């Protein structure tokens, strides 16, 4: 067959801020395509102005959405499943696609849109670091919910679900199950606490201590059976999760950073609005990764909020910088995104201005080996380190002394 | 003309001319023979190795060959004169300078140079070379590049892919 | 096991020999300290402080060699420490612990730093060492080991720590140097355009901890009294350093201030950024090593950072979507060189299809027809990406990462700006996947550079369905090649170490293996250390036989 | 009064628009950053929940609490709990509210910070009272129940500052600006083909002599006109969160005089 | 080719010169045609050097070619270092495989290693680290490649 | 991703 | 298999492994309360006090340098030049 | 889930604004743009606040229990 | 799928029957835990594929 | 082997994504056979990214 | 990990407001850590310290931002107590503040809300 | 002690470079036909037409004290004042002074001061 493009290739002044097209026509099409946009997959159909971007830095996004935290689905609070993160507060972002109204995202968003100033500011932001507004921590943004549910069954003679005491056991208390074995909805556990109950026939102990780098409140227990026998049991464990030094955050385009340091209000920079960053990315992070679309959503999106628009971030359109920029300079703002801004220490002026505005921003998992392999080991032999060779890799098998032949 | 070597004489001099604040515009005390010859002791002292026989002493002559090209090139009397203008004071710390900084360049035994040396060319090859080829082919066409190139190399590839004779 | 991990953070104020570790970290890590009147007192109090708090300790051991646990014995509060006695406590300010990162390749990968107990629950580093351990703060972790006697510790400061490994035996330089926001700042600081006010240049000065109170005297008195900014940054380079560089058309009075002149610690002209503070060659922190010590050096990294963070923070430094767009003019301008390309392209195709290209010498018609198309395809991306940094003017942001060498090229600036260009997998251009075409929206037989995947658009503009597919092409083949190396090189150098691993210099100054076989007469053929190694001229060597002579 | 001179130029009940004026930049900013910062405020500090069947978590609804503003026009007579001599909470340091709703209808119940109810005694101080703004007397959404469901609840309202947590501020934001025409060259624009064009001209533009081109650039000026306008989020009256921005910035410097008092005796 | 060389009067002066680069090798019979100058024949198979010019020379190209690979992307490494590997790879005559495969000592530690070392009597002479683990010593590098003692006329 | 002997 | 103090051909030079090993065993001794050898003048940690012992010359350690032959060079740390 | 409280970046109170928001959009019959004009939310990060929640808690009020 | 009792239930249904309206199946319920098939690709059967050997092969 | 997974809950389109996976296994001499190559005829069928 | 929130305002204990040491390096100067305070007080009464004549050296800074604790440094000309420069300029400020704090009041009654 | 030098130039040259506070001037003896002077100026702090002729005086520590005045002076009676070293007295056929960067050089180490 033969496809054309855009219907428009089926018929018979170029404004110099679009893309150049080649056709040529043609008259011999026998099919045309849908919508472009339309060779996208799932995740890639969330990255606005994909076609603005780095090939690779698609591919990274891909990835990286299955790490956001949103709302997976609206009966959440019913199910028992293994892990769950819930953001607070999921806004639809500001620069969308029109494949998103398929794919529910409107609907069950996987982020919040940051108010994120792009600047050099005091140098905690460098190496792809963040700094995040303590205030805006302070008032919601970013917190999670963290749910993780403990499972335990009895038997297969017998086990049974019990509070023991001493007749070998664990080190963290006993001390917040009731007496069926189980703890009971409202108890905020910690540390190494009995989650769950169980014994072994005097008695053998097998209960179930919580993960030992958590803690929360104890949100939902069921008790149930088996299709035949099991009496098992399931514990769900609620946790909030404040945005904190070390979490990390993404923009849809691939590039995540961590948070370096949280700043409150007052020490951060200020437009004359009185406007203040949500979050400050470092400048040296853009020119290499080839990012402009995010440069772009940040510009399309202030006018979106300006306005009170969806902008349409969607790839293959006609949108223009130049139709943005005029879009924006309308509103009163610096046509090119760029804000005057003042030093909160000081209150004084910048000598730059900062490309300033919203942009939608992806909270992933995780917080919450260590080795001393071949490779350390050939670092230590090329410093010559023998005594910490000696050190590390021996043991308390102590100095057995012998005594030995010197003839054989 | 620029090959890595140990001491560097260019700042030494300008060391010398600003701690001794040389006067530019006049006559040095520096005689003749204290450059020529203090410049041949100095070449008796930039020690490496120590044993006094003949076949240690050659191999000590070989080791500071391109050193002392460097250094009788630098301490030439005319380009002392007119181009440093040391005087009989700065000069002479220059010198007892050239060679503490030497035997200070001396590599350590117990030095794991072996470690030393396979770190120094595998951290590149993994920095990277990024690619592999380019690749190429066909137009303009091919040559092989490390890594797979490497590779070849430290296998001792009989069936190399790229094989190649230049001609002049 | 005594070492722990977590993700790392870049802090602008520890020193360059620095570890922030985490105040709960160092609880949990403990060094044994045997009982001396030197340290009776603070052992003692740090008992008494136990296992909850910091600076603690978690054990006590007799002479008996019976350890009594602080956690839960009866009497945690009423211990008396003997001489001879061993106290298990936490990691404090100044222990030499050693820092890693994986995988580790070389040596500067692990690195002995003075801790700095820190709350919240990072590890920090001073951004110079995040280039020899090939570290970034974007999720990054690291490892950190406790030596647990006097002779390992002093092993790790003595050989491992980090001012030890400035000038790196690898490349015969510097493995660290100025990076990121302070070395945009840094050029930004020292343009002759640089003014600092009175006011703020007292700040700067006292930022500078070892500044001995006096201030420098204004290059300007009246109208006003007003500081070079390279009057200050001056503060932060030790006396007795004196350097000289001269770079394109330097003169003595560089017009284009261009260049580079230090003396007595003072920048007497020359804008500084990275062939002046970077790992360069050189280079200022060569220079400082070499002239003053490593302890000195490493500090000139915490004291330019202090003086120019400080000045970035009220400079401020920004980048937005309109430091890629060009005035065009320069657009008009790209779009037609690119239309030129697209014409010569064209009028090869005519000619081969007329059978009148000539094949050259062992090459195919069809592969000399590539070998030209892609040549004019590359030199018309080559030259629009030219054409757009002209255009880039001197307040242009990227322009000016850039010229303070801090991120990133040319390329990066002309695919944004003027052209993305040629995708390419197994280099030639987009193959026929489909029977003679590349996609189906073509006719077939089209070896037009649209057809084949020239990317016409920069990002700026965005790109075609088709040039966005052929980028993706291009795009895989690029991952893939990631993909084989992790892991084809963590194997390589597995490789090299094993058959290197037994080499030694020796006490006479030859390098054997294990059996004691000889391998190098003298090492290195000259008996040196590689990091006391410089690029240094043979003068002897060049020009005519009248200038030798002469 | 010769000193630091204010005008005003709006002014309501959310609202003062005011221009300073004979002071150096460093103290419009400290004040700047002190209304933001330090204001004593009140604030839900503690909730206990007795039951909770919304849909929501108990510490999600906790959170949203804190943030409801309430009546601070009082606070320097309620103390800080930190310093008051009761056990944990009491009348001379704290306010107690509840929280009881039913939903008793096929139709979705709205929970409102008006449900608040002060508990505890005031003393006849105007403090605790929920802030209300709206036209319906509603105040804020603290959540929203389907019929059968639950929230009981109670709160103990605390003193505290923005430091501590940002419930605690009693300001929105605060522009703030000098030099609107860039006379000391504290900012440098950036441009493609001109400044002037291509960067707006701000409100204060009007308020101050743009620039004569045939002029050598004034090297003695400074920052000493500042354009300033502080937005109250309800919890005390605006006039008074710059009075008391004011205040408490003596307060903090009178204190240094009584160290370095101390330091002698 | 440019080709710097020195001039009648003495400064190196560009001299291009025509070359021949070929797809293939046959050294030996290459090196022989008349009309090409054999001092400079070059090729990129260390394989064939060797056998023709010696180890000697199979070395030197050796150096040029791991060289190129390192070179080939703009990184530089002090020559020490790849002279080293060059040494290790050429130092029993012939050309010896690195990367291949290929004390004591101990990780498998295949007992039949240890029945070879028994048959062979092979004689250990403990300077790797391994080996001086298992033994609970200080291994004789860097910091260990020495001993020390008290000394006894020191006032 | 940017032309023959360059990137892919 | 010993070498006479006059025909040593070793560095005169203690290497940068021999001082690490130095500092780093009278450290460990002075860290169990073995006499010192110096004025302490205010010092208190093991190991800066085993370079104040360097620096003045009062350790009395001996370095037995091992060539690859087995024979060995005697040398004193008292002897050896310490520049680094 | 519900409106927030406060605006993220400033603080305003902007969780009383909601309800009154939804009805200037159905029965005012007005655009989004100046719907948050007439809440006096002039403020974009603000405006984002409003413009962009998504009120999950209708969906969950409608489980069983 | 046609089989599954939410095929077709209405909206009103799927929250009494506690399952989210958004939820888009194509996936099994085994011992409580819900797998996906992930599709599997093979060479089509049936199609003559015609291909060359390198140097050392006879054919 | 592989074929089946326990399906992704992190967000929505997380767990579309994942029902709309293909896999392709290879072995038993993979060769000859460039699996991992964006091919032209992928284009509309599964995404380039 | 994180400490508590009160320790950016709330002092010890152990600790005192201000530490005064005596400077090292130059004639009749002072280096003053002031505790639980930011650049709120920092700025402020360094920008007051730099209207005094008597005054040639006024400067602090925050080492660490995580830490609320600033170091001010005043050097003075001979015979003038840097210890009453602080004092001065502090007074200096309880004036112009309330200056301030009256003229606004005064304006604010004029108002109609 | 002392007033090391006392001249009248004429410039001949503005040139801006690619700055916008500083200039590069290039003047001329209003005496000797041999003797010229390159020199970088704040052109913002003491703006310079062209041809527009200036007398230009070198002059002549160990901290830095504000002004003062009454009071005293090194000297007063100039406009435009500078400080710097000199970097190299040199080669000719018949000195240059840095200023924190502004360079200057006439065809240790202190004061240009200049009228106007
Ligand atoms: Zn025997
Ligand atoms: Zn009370
Ligand atoms: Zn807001």
């Amino acid at each position: 067959i033969l496809i054309a493009m855009q219907p428009e290739d089926l018929e018979p002044d170029v404004d110099p801020a679009k893309r150049i097209r080649v056709s040529h026509h043609a008259t011999t099409f026998t099919h045309c395509e849908i919508h472009p946009s339309m060779i996208l997959g799932v995740a890639a159909s969330i990255i606005p102005f994909p076609d603005h971007n780095q090939s690779p830095r698609n591919t990274y996004q891909s990835a990286m959405g299955k790490q956001a935290m949103g709302v997976f689905l609206t009966n959440y609070n019913v199910r028992m499943d293994t892990m769950a993160n819930i953001l607070y507060y999921p806004q639809k972002p500001l620069g969308t696609t029109r494949a998103m109204e398929y794919l529910k995202f409107r609907e069950l968003p996987a982020g919040q849109n940051a108010i994120v100033a792009i600047a050099c500011y005091s140098g905690y932001n460098q190496e792809d670091s963040m700094i995040m507004n303590q205030s805006s921590i302070d008032r919601g943004l970013f917190r999670s919910l963290f749910f993780r549910s403990y499972m335990d069954q009895e038997k297969k003679i017998t086990e049974t679900f019990e509070k023991p005491q001493r007749t070998r056991m664990k080190h963290g208390t006993y001390d917040k199950l009731d007496d069926d074995g189980l703890i009971a909805p409202g108890v905020r556990v910690s540390g190494e606490d009995v989650i769950i109950g169980k014994t072994t026939p005097s008695k053998r102990d097998a209960s179930t201590p919580l993960r030992s780098t958590e803690n929360g409140i104890v949100d939902q227990v069921l008790v149930t059976t088996n299709q035949d026998g099991l009496k098992f049991v399931k514990v769900r464990v609620r946790t909030t999760k404040i945005p904190q030094i070390g979490d990390k955050f993404a923009s849809r385009h691939g590039q995540k950073g961590t948070i370096g340091i949280t700043y409150r209000r007052e020490d951060m920079p200020f437009t004359a609005e009185g406007i203040v960053p949500d979050l400050i990315i470092n400048p040296h992070a853009i020119p290499s990764r080839m990012t402009v679309a995010h440069l772009i959503e940040c510009l399309l999106s202030k006018v979106a909020a300006l306005s009170g628009n969806e902008g349409d971030a969607s790839p293959f359109t006609d949108i223009t910088v130049e139709g943005i920029s005029k879009l924006l300079r309308e509103h009163g703002y610096q046509s090119r995104g760029f804000e005057v801004m003042y030093n909160g220490h000081t209150g004084k002026k910048l000598m730059a201005q900062i490309f300033f505005g919203p942009t939608y921003y992806q909270r992933l998992r995780h917080m919450v080996g260590l080795r001393f392999g071949e490779m350390e080991r050939d670092c230590m032999i090329a410093h010559g380190a023998a005594s910490f060779l000696k050190e590390r890799l021996m043991e308390a098998s102590d100095a057995f002394r012998v005594h030995i032949c010197g003839i054989c | 003309a620029n090959w890595p070597l140990p001491v560097n004489i260019r700042r030494i001099i300008q060391n010398a001319q600003q701690t001794f604040h040389i006067d530019h515009t006049k006559p040095s005390d520096l005689t003749i023979k204290d450059i020529v010859l203090g410049v041949k002791d100095l070449q008796e002292n930039l020690l490496v190795l120590r044993g006094k026989n003949e076949i240690i002493q050659n191999a000590q002559r070989d080791a500071v060959t391109l050193f002392c090209c460097l250094l009788r090139s630098r301490l030439a009397t005319r380009r002392v004169l007119q181009e440093y203008r040391l005087t009989k004071q700065a000069f002479d710390w220059v010198l007892s300078n050239i060679e503490a900084q030497f035997l200070r360049s001396v590599v350590h035994p117990g030095e794991m140079v072996g470690v030393l040396a396979a770190q120094s060319i595998g951290e590149p090859a993994t920095q990277m070379t990024l690619n592999t080829f380019h690749f190429a082919g066909v137009a303009s066409k091919k040559v092989t590049s490390g890594v797979p190139r490497l590779k070849e190399i430290l296998n001792v590839a009989k069936n190399m892919k790229t094989p190649s004779l230049t001609v002049y | 096991d005594f070492s722990a991990r977590t993700v790392i953070s870049g802090d602008p104020n520890l020193e360059l020999d620095q570890v922030g570790v985490p105040k709960s970290i160092a609880k949990t890590l403990t060094y044994p300290e045997v009982v001396t009147p030197y340290n009776i007192d603070r052992l003692t109090q740090l008992v008494r402080n136990g296992p909850n708090e910091h600076p603690g300790a978690k054990y006590v051991i007799r002479d008996s060699g019976d350890r009594i646990d602080l956690r839960y014995s009866k009497r945690a509060g009423d211990i008396q420490l003997q001489y001879g006695w061993k106290v298990e406590r936490h990691i404090m300010d100044n222990d030499p612990v050693l820092f890693n990162r994986q995988p580790s390749l070389h040596k500067m990968s692990m690195m002995a730093h003075r801790v700095k107990v820190i709350p919240y629950s990072t590890f920090r580093l001073n951004l110079s060492v995040t280039s020899p351990y090939n570290a970034d703060f974007d999720g990054d972790e690291m490892n950190l080991h406790v030596p647990q006697s006097e002779e390992t510790r002093a092993e790790l400061s003595q050989l491992c720590a980090v001012p030890l490994q400035i000038v790196s035996p690898q490349s015969n330089k510097p493995c660290m140097g100025i990076v990121q926001d302070t070395l945009c700042g840094i050029r930004k600081l020292t343009l002759r355009d640089t003014f600092i006010e009175l006011d703020q240049v007292l700040n700067m000065l006292y930022w500078v901890p070892d500044w001995d109170g006096v201030i420098p005297t204004p290059a300007i008195i009246k109208p006003k009294p007003l500081w070079s900014g390279k009057q200050i940054l001056s503060v932060a380079i030790p006396n007795g350093i004196h350097l000289q560089r001269f770079d394109e058309g330097t003169t003595l009075l560089s017009p284009k201030d261009n260049g580079m002149l230090i003396i007595d610690g003072q920048i007497i002209f020359g804008v500084v950024e990275k062939k002046t503070v970077g790992s360069s060659n050189g280079g200022l922190i060569h220079v400082v090593t070499r002239e003053k010590g490593p302890q000195v050096c490493a500090k000139l990294f915490g004291n330019i950072q202090k003086v120019v963070n400080f000045w970035l923070l009220h400079n401020g430094f920004s980048t937005g979507i309109g430091d890629t767009i060009a005035d065009g003019p320069t657009m008009r301008e790209i779009t037609e060189t690119i239309a030129e390309a697209k014409k010569k392209v064209l009028d090869v195709t005519k000619e081969a299809q007329a059978n009148l290209l000539t094949a050259k010498h062992g090459m195919t018609l069809r592969e000399s027809f590539e070998d030209n198309v892609v040549r004019f395809l590359n030199e018309a991306r080559d030259k629009a990406g030219r054409l757009a940094e002209v255009n880039l003017k001197d307040l242009n942001n990227v322009k000016q990462m850039v010229m303070a060498g801090s991120k990133g090229s040319f390329i990066n600036i002309a695919q944004m700006s003027a052209c993305v260009g040629q995708q390419s997998v197994e280099g030639k251009r987009i193959a026929f996947g489909f029977v003679d075409r590349t996609l189906p929206h073509f006719s077939k037989d089209d070896y037009s550079p649209e057809s084949k995947g020239f990317v016409e658009n920069s990002y700026l503009r965005g790109l075609t369905p088709q040039e966005f597919f052929f980028h993706a092409m291009g795009g895989r083949e690029g991952l893939i090649d990631t993909a084989v190396k992790t892991a084809e090189t963590g194997y390589i150098q597995r490789r090299l170490v094993k058959a290197l691993e037994d080499i030694m210099v020796h006490y006479d100054n030859t390098t054997r293996n294990s059996l004691g076989n000889v391998i190098q007469f003298i090492y290195g053929e000259d008996g040196m250390d590689a990091a006391h190694i410089e690029k240094q001229s043979l003068d002897t060597i060049g020009g005519s036989d009248a200038a030798f002579e002469k | 009064e010769e000193g630091p001179q204010v005008k005003i130029r709006e002014a309501s009940k959310d609202n003062v628009d005011f221009i300073l004026s004979n002071v150096d930049l460093a103290m419009a900013n400290s004040l700047r950053r002190v209304m933001i910062a330090e204001i004593p405020t009140l604030a839900i500090d503690s909730v206990e929940v007795e039951t909770n069947t919304t849909v929501l978590a108990d510490e999600f609804i906790a959170h949203r609490l804190g943030l409801i503003p309430l009546q601070s026009m009082d606070i320097e007579q309620l103390e800080y709990s930190r310093d008051c001599f009761c056990e944990d909470h009491c009348d001379k340091c704290s306010v107690v509210l509840t929280l009881q709703a039913f939903g008793e209808s096929e139709s979705t119940t709205n929970v409102y910070s008006k449900d608040l109810v002060i508990v505890s005694n005031l003393m006849g101080r105007n403090i605790g009272h929920p802030i209300i703004q709206d036209k319906e007397g509603n105040g804020v959404l603290i959540c929203k129940l389907r019929k059968g469901q639950e929230l009981k609840l109670t709160c103990v309202a605390k003193k505290g500052i923005a430091k501590e947590h940002a419930k605690w501020g009693p300001a929105a934001a605060i522009e703030f600006e000098y030099d609107p025409w860039n006379k000391l060259k504290h900012t440098d624009y950036w441009y493609e083909q001109d400044s002037a064009k291509e960067w707006p001209q701000s409100k204060n533009c009007e308020y101050e002599d743009p620039p004569n081109e045939g002029d050598p650039f004034d090297y003695k000026a400074q920052a000493d006109t500042f354009y300033m306008n502080v937005e109250s989020v309800g919890s005390i009256p605006v006039d008074q969160v710059v009075v008391r921005g004011i205040d408490t910035l003596q307060k903090k410097v009178a204190s240094i005089l009584l160290a370095l008092t101390q330091m002698d005796q | 080719y440019d080709r710097k060389v020195p001039s009648p009067t003495g400064e190196y002066v560009k001299e291009p010169e025509w070359v021949l680069e070929t797809d293939g090798v046959n050294l030996s019979e290459v090196m022989t045609v008349p009309g090409i100058d054999p001092t400079r024949i070059y090729t990129n198979s260390f394989i064939d050097i060797m056998e023709v010019l010696g180890i000697e020379a199979g070395r030197a190209a050796l150096y040029k070619e791991v060289y190129n690979v390192i070179a080939s992307d703009g990184s530089y490494v002090n020559y020490r270092h790849m002279a080293l590997l060059v040494d290790v790879m050429t130092t029993q005559g012939g050309l010896t495989s690195v990367t291949r495969h290929g004390m004591r000592c101990s990780f498998e530690e295949t007992v039949e290693i240890l029945f070879e070392a028994g048959a062979s009597a092979e004689l250990d002479d403990c300077r790797g680290v391994s080996e001086n683990v298992i033994l609970g010593q200080m291994a004789p590098i860097g910091t260990g490649a020495f001993d020390v003692m008290i000394d006894e006329e020191s006032l | 991703i940017w032309g023959i002997g360059c990137n892919p | 298999k010993a070498i006479p103090k006059d025909q040593r051909a070793t560095t005169p030079y203690m290497t940068k492994y021999e001082r690490a090993r130095i500092l780093g065993t009278r450290a460990l001794q002075i860290s169990m309360n073995a006499p010192v050898f110096v004025d302490l003048e205010g010092e208190t940690d093991p190991l800066r006090i085993a370079m104040k012992e360097l620096a003045e010359k009062k350790i009395p350690l001996v370095i037995r340098r091992y060539l690859p032959d087995g024979s060995f060079e005697d040398w004193s740390v008292e002897e050896l030049i310490v520049d680094l | 889930m519900i409106v927030p409280v406060r605006c993220f970046s400033c603080g305003k109170v902007v969780g009383d604004k909601w309800e009154s928001y939804l009805n200037l959009l159905q029965e005012d019959e007005l655009d989004e743009g100046t719907a948050l004009s007439r809440l006096g939310l002039k403020r974009y990060c603000c405006r984002r606040m409003i413009l962009t929640h998504v009120d999950l808690i209708e969906k969950f009020l409608r489980y069983n229990p | 799928s046609k089989n599954c009792y939410l095929s077709e239930a209405t909206e009103s249904d799927l929250y009494k029957l506690k399952e989210c309206p958004f939820d888009m199946g194509g996936y099994f319920i085994i011992n409580g835990s819900e797998k996906v098939l992930i599709a599997q690709e093979r060479s089509a059967g049936n199609i003559v594929q015609v291909f060359k050997k390198a140097a050392p092969s006879p054919i | 082997a592989g074929v089946s997974q326990v399906l992704n809950r992190y967000t929505y389109s997380s767990t579309l994504s994942h029902l709309r996976r293909t896999n392709t296994p290879i072995g038993r001499d993979g060769k000859l056979a460039k699996p991992r190559q964006l091919h032209n005829t992928h284009w509309g069928l599964v995404c380039p990214a | 990990n994180a400490p508590d929130r009160f320790e950016l305002f709330l002092l010890g204990e152990g600790e005192s407001k201000l530490k005064i040491d005596p400077d090292t390096k130059a004639p009749n100067a002072v280096v003053i850590t002031f505790e639980k305070e930011d650049h709120t007080l920092g700025n402020l009464i360094r920008a007051e310290l730099l209207n005094d004549r008597k005054v040639l050296f006024a400067a602090y800074k925050v080492e660490h931002p995580f830490f609320a604790r600033f170091k001010l440094r005043i050097q003075t000309t001979e015979g003038y107590d840097p210890k009453d420069a602080l004092k001065n300029a502090c007074n200096s400020i309880i004036n112009k503040l309330g200056a301030l704090k009256t003229n606004f009041e005064t304006e604010w009654n004029l108002q109609t809300l | 002690s002392n007033t090391l030098f006392d001249d009248i130039f004429q410039v001949s040259e503005v040139d801006p470079g690619r700055y916008n506070k500083v200039c590069r001037i290039e003047a001329a003896s209003t005496t000797q036909d041999q003797c010229k002077l390159t020199l970088d100026i704040n052109v913002e702090l003491f703006p310079v037409a062209a041809q527009d002729s200036l007398t230009v005086t070198i002059a002549s520590t160990r901290s830095w004290r504000p002004p003062q005045a009454g009071d005293r002076s090194l000297a007063d009676d100039y406009d435009y004042v500078m400080y710097g070293t000199a970097y190299k007295f040199e080669e000719v056929s018949k000195v240059y002074y840095s200023f924190g960067g502004l360079l200057m050089r006439l065809e240790e180490n202190a004061y240009l001061l200049i009228r106007r």
